[PDB]
């Protein structure tokens, strides 16, 4: 066919916090992630989780393998820590903006290292949550990550929006207005 | 064909981050399959296993040990080697074929006029083809039947993140008459080309 | 058919600039011919004669007199009226047909790489179709046979001033392989489409 | 066919200086201009001047008609003069720039009112002339004009160029570098 690349086995782990993640993607799209604290596979496309199965244990093994490897590498590196990077976000509609017409607003945050972020939406300058969704930390070739959030809205009113990006290789949260 | 396989992360010999990447590259479907696993410490890949090379190789000093160890552990080195078949060949031909590869999302063509201008010199028509999967799509601007290529500008692909893309194609026009502006779109999910019309 | 006719500027009744513009608009060749003459004082058109209106009309106060006068001078008003046939019909079907309308200039296709980068994210290929007359031209970017429309951007037409135009079409690519990038061009002056090739 | 517009009879005239011009164009391209001080038709495309003829007298009549009309209008307007506009130029090659390869550089000056301009090229900052060519004052719908100049060059050396645009609805000459 065409070029296709599968991302099968992707594991992340961070030390203070024992925070980890495991995912699978195809052509840059997230197939599913495995809920670790509750040990279950969460398909981004439900219809997909009904035709194909992935036992969580698999993901769970790699997380352990990495917990293991982190402790070993951290030492080997004589404890060099992660140097911080500043993310860049982008807000845009998933569909043609029509007056009164329900839409979903998307915020694209890239250059995320580490996989620690608080991306937050607000017309106000204080939050509003319904239709607020998030993807897992998507992997980048340069070993940085990127995350997307959504907002479900219909356009006339209060119309000012903002995607607040809090990350410490960073300062103003990043208020990206739309 | 209903079980999705992972790529096993090896065990080393006995703000901090590590990443393990199982990556499988398919050239013309499963004709040529390539397996690349990478072990990352923060943002530095330290060791790698590549189908093309057949064995683990240290990318940096931090990886020198894992390579010499894993390559000598028959169980490990031989499990990884076959991982291109166990996980990739399997995941491609199996899971992916009944799911990602069969997904077809019909785009939504809509010509709007730049939010407020067609001013400051040369009117700009915008065609918005959104919510399609997969990415191969052909969108052309037409003028009364003649295909318009000059003054046309297309954005790069926009990956929405929900398994849908979108694309906007602009056309700066200096119009006249009963002209018709047809936004031709061609997507694999479609039987015959969808088209939207607009006139002066 | 070898004599080019002008549009006669009328005489008014007895840093400063004036302009007189004889303008003839041809819809589908000589099917519909329209004559518009304009008298300008600096940058203000003051009087106008339009085929569609049939007579002189003042565009501003400065023109009120010339209109009332010229319209009453049978010789003037009737010479201008027929000027659409004497000068336009004549100049189109006659001079212009054996000269401007028969001119065909074959363009010169050349793909170069942006002067120094294909950097900072996504390589940009540029096709330069220059030195063609007339302006109707069709330039398309292709990838291994498949017509590429996404990531493509074309400039507006560039009028050189010597009866030749040019046009540049960009393509931002994230390439791979024995890919071929064919810049398809289609100009009336050409028998069959000229094409240039480039590969990774 | 397609839309075509002929510009037949175009005359310009300015008062202090008795400076005038007469031209003919087709689809925005200059057919010819009539040399007034020497009473002869100068075809931009010579090959054209050999297949079609335009007696200069015609042009000459309109110039007179306008000389006439100017004196009358100027009075009628109670002598209001021309308000000055600032031109904008653009420099660009007529062909693909190849190292060592002869080319012609073009300078596009627009928004020219009045039809009085000194557009000048220089690598130096002092002129250089050969291949220096100019078009007549081309007419704009808004009754402003535009003029183009050319330069014949081969690209490696002294490589700095400049199109100097002197016009009094203007100040720095307009040094547009390329
Ligand atoms: C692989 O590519 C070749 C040539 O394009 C084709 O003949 C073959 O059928 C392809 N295989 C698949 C599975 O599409
Ligand atoms: C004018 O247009 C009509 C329809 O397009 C066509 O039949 C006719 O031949 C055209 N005339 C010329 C001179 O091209």
């Amino acid at each position: 066919e065409a070029d296709h690349v599968g991302f099968y086995g992707t594991t992340v782990y961070q030390s203070p916090g024992d925070i980890g993640q495991y995912t699978h993607e195809f052509d840059g799209d997230e197939l599913f992630y495995v809920d670790l604290d509750k040990k279950k596979t969460v398909w981004r496309l439900p219809e997909f989780g009904q035709l194909i199965l992935f036992e969580p244990q698999g993901g769970l093994q790699n997380i352990a393998a990495e917990k293991h490897n982190l402790g070993i590498l951290t030492k080997r590196s004589n404890f060099t820590p992660a140097t911080n990077e500043a993310p860049q976000a982008t807000v845009f509609p998933k569909s043609p903006v029509l007056l009164g017409q329900p839409n979903t607003l998307i915020c694209f945050v890239d250059n995320i290292f580490p996989p620690v972020i608080n991306i937050t939406w607000l017309r106000n300058s204080k939050s509003v949550t319904d239709g607020v969704y998030e993807t897992s930390f998507l992997v980048n070739r340069d070993h940085s990550f990127h995350k997307l959030s959504y907002l479900t809205f219909i356009p006339s009113d209060d119309d000012i929006y903002d995607c607040k990006v809090e990350h410490w290789g960073l300062e103003e949260p990043v208020l990206k207005h739309w | 064909r209903g079980i999705s396989q992972a790529v096993h992360a090896a065990h080393a010999e006995i703000h901090f981050v590590v990443q393990f990447k199982g990556e499988c590259y398919y050239t013309n479907g499963t004709q040529r399959i390539r397996l690349v696993t990478r072990y990352i410490y923060n943002r530095e890949e330290y060791v790698r296993y590549d189908s093309d090379v057949g064995e683990y190789r240290a990318v940096t000093e931090l990886g020198r040990p894992d390579a010499e160890y894993w390559n000598s552990q028959p169980e490990i080195l031989d499990r990884t080697r076959a991982e291109v078949d166990t996980a990739c060949r399997h995941n491609y031909e199996g899971p992916e074929t009944s799911t990602s590869l069969r997904r077809l999302e019909q785009p939504n063509v809509a010509i709007s006029l730049s939010r407020t201008e067609a001013l400051n010199h040369h009117n700009t028509l915008v065609c918005s083809v959104t919510d399609f999967y997969p990415a191969k799509i052909k969108v052309r601007w037409f003028r009364n039947g003649q295909e318009e290529t000059v003054g046309v500008s297309s954005t790069q692909l926009i990956r929405n993140g929900d398994w849908t893309f979108q694309v906007l194609v602009m056309l700066e026009m200096t119009p006249h008459q009963g002209e018709v502006y047809t936004c031709h779109v061609e997507h694999p999910s479609l039987k015959s080309p969808i088209t939207v019309e607009w006139s002066s």
